[PDB]
């Protein structure tokens, strides 16, 4: 029974235990038990995987799982998600640096608490759910079945603080007919390492990341699945979450409308990176592979494909994906004693109306 | 000092029907964390019911219909500290006004937040 805990600026503190154990009973099977917990979230899965589905190497696994999620501690407009569901995927090596994965999943969601905006309610009205707009307290629970699939490339030249090649993570999912959503979503991830020095002290690291989910006839990607921008691992300098639209909120009594800076999301992201590491100035003993500095520029924007800015003048236009957040900054990774070590400081020098500054972010963490 | 989180109301008492009352509110002690700060109130018979909120960034504020145009939030420059400018009063504002505290985002809901004050007496004479 293995454990972890960390703390930092984008989650708060993070507590993690799970175990795993290979050839249970002698059948060949793999089980294990994770859990997660956020200061939004808490996570639990139970999976039961075999690797010899086939004797070409392909592996059929399953997963069972359950997640508590509550917007407000992630600095959303205020909802609460509770959602369970299983996963069936096949995973497929090509070669030593590509690996594809084909599943189909069920998930449900419970969703409570809605903070009554224009956005989360016109999805439920593509939905066809009328809820009222004065009551905060409210329901909405969804059944889907879903196929997945995933590429995943991977040739860097070491796994820590890597000095040369590339990793490329592509990930897609579409509702199955019959299900109570309709809609697809796709993410690609990649960061690629290039040395400019003989020696590879001197690094230019390239990342980039990207999202795209919409609805299909008639329905729209439900606004528990959307993007966030913005935070340690996307944006440095921009507080977690804050990139992109932000909620419009509809009057409470037990067309007026109230402008606000608590982030939504959306269903459309796009961010990118150029970090140039350099060996650290009076660290360098010769043995400087516990530390790694670098400058860095970091962007991206998230933007509502479906805002209707024509309806809603008076409120900034939510579906222009031009709006791109830019900042700059320093960066120190150390593989310290006590455990790994991460902060950085950055200045936003491009921000958008209700965006929300960090400039200095960090992460503590500790395996025992 | 506390061995918890207080919130400590002051301002309220008795005040004419067209008149005034400032509210305030403080997070007693010392809170290294920035909260989203809300007024409810309970009247004589009703049941408690939110009043006006204000974002921990002070960005987002937001009232209900009833003392709309007439009540005002704002964060002072001080660490968790909020006031409650309510002008042109009628009787039906008279009730307890309890300040609320929440880390995250602001909501109407009163079981989304995590610390409450004792409340103070508001009273408007026709
Ligand atoms: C290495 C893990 C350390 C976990 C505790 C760190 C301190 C957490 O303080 C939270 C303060 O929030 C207020």
């Amino acid at each position: 029974f293995n454990f972890g805990i960390g703390y930092g600026t984008e989650s708060g503190v993070s507590f993690q235990a799970g175990v795993q154990q290979d050839n249970w009973l002698g059948t060949g099977y793999a089980v294990g038990i994770n859990g997660t917990k956020n200061d939004y979230q808490t996570y639990a899965e139970l999976s039961v995987t075999n690797p010899y589905f086939t004797v070409d190497g392909v592996s059929l696994g399953g997963r069972l799982f359950y997640n508590d999620f509550q917007a407000d501690d992630a600095d959303l407009s205020d909802y609460t998600n509770k959602s369970y569901g299983t996963d069936v995927t096949l995973g497929f090596p090509i070669n030593e640096y590509n690996s594809l994965r084909a599943g189909l999943g069920y998930v449900h969601n419970s969703l409570s608490n809605m903070q009554p905006q224009v956005a989360m309610w016109r999805y439920l009205y593509s939905m066809g759910e009328h809820p009222s707009t004065s009551d905060q307290d409210n329901s909405f629970k969804t059944d889907d079945f879903t196929f997945n699939y995933g590429w995943t490339y991977n040739k860097l030249d070491r796994g820590y603080f890597p000095t040369d090649g590339s990793r490329v993570n592509l990930t897609g999912k579409v509702t199955i007919p019959g299900s109570d959503n309709e809609y697809y979503k796709v993410t690609l991830d990649t960061a690629t390492y290039v040395p400019i020095d003989d020696d590879h002290k001197w690094v230019v690291l390239g990342r980039t990341r990207w999202g795209y989910g919409d609805g299909l006839g008639g329905k729209e990607m439900p606004f528990y699945e959307n993007f966030y921008a913005g935070g340690s691992s996307t944006v440095r300098g921009f507080q977690s979450n804050t990139i992109g639209p932000k909620a419009v909120y509809f009057p409470h009594q037990a067309k007026d409308l109230s402008k606000s800076d608590d982030a939504v999301g959306g269903n459309a992201m796009a961010v990118a990176s150029l970090e140039f590491i350099t060996p650290t100035p009076f660290i360098s003993d010769k043995y400087a592979n516990s530390v790694r500095t670098s400058f860095f520029w970091d962007m991206g924007t998230v933007w509502d494909t479906n805002w209707d800015s024509s309806q809603y003048s008076g409120y900034p236009d939510y579906s222009d994906p031009s709006n791109i957040r830019m900042s700059a900054g320093i960066a120190l990774q150390w593989m310290s004693p006590l455990g790994p070590l991460v902060f950085s400081y950055a200045q936003p020098f491009k921000k958008y109306d209700g965006d929300k500054a960090e400039q200095f972010q960090f992460n503590i963490g500790k395996t025992w | 000092g506390p061995s918890q989180v207080q919130l400590v109301e002051s301002g309220g008492g008795l005040v004419q029907a067209g008149g005034s009352l400032r509210l305030s509110c403080a997070a007693s002690g010392r809170t290294f964390s920035r909260y989203a700060m809300a007024w409810f109130r309970r009247a004589p018979g009703k049941e408690r019911e939110f009043v006006a909120a204000i974002s921990a960034s002070a960005g987002t504020i937001f009232y209900t219909d009833s003392v709309k145009g007439r009540f005002t939030i704002s964060r002072d420059h001080a660490k968790n500290t909020v006031s409650l400018q309510m002008n042109s009063l009628r009787p039906e504002d008279t009730a307890v006004y309890y300040c609320a505290a929440k880390t995250g985002t602001w909501a109407t809901l009163d079981r989304r937040y995590d610390y409450w004050g004792q409340g103070t007496r508001v009273t408007v004479s026709a």
